[PDB]
């Protein structure tokens, strides 16, 4: 599993360990399969995409 | 509309059934297991190609 921020880039260890530990991410269907994911589509300023 | 069934609303527990592209459209259907249920978006937005 690769994570990277649409128009930033690679984003830090903080939010890709959250994303892969927690379970509360936005990724693709494969990611929400394996690891569960949240789509509340709260309000965020950006998030780092995994796939 | 004419009264026969009646719609659900827009879960989040529901599944988006993969394949078409959901590009530019605004709005779109999907009869579920247990009732009918839709999807849509604001003014000023559509899906992207995942939906």
């Amino acid at each position: 599993f690769v994570c990277y921020k649409a128009g930033t880039g690679p984003c830090s260890e903080s939010e890709e360990k959250t994303c892969k530990t927690s379970g509360s991410c936005r990724g693709d269907m494969q990611f929400c399969k394996v690891a569960g994911c949240e789509h509340g589509e709260e309000a965020s300023e950006a998030k780092c995409r995994c796939s | 509309w004419l009264g026969m069934l009646v719609v659900k609303k827009a879960k989040g527990s529901d599944m988006i059934v993969p394949g078409p592209s959901y590009k530019g459209k605004v709005f779109f259907e999907r009869p579920t297991f247990d009732g009918y249920v839709g999807w849509g978006c604001s003014s000023g937005k559509s899906r992207t190609e995942s939906g």
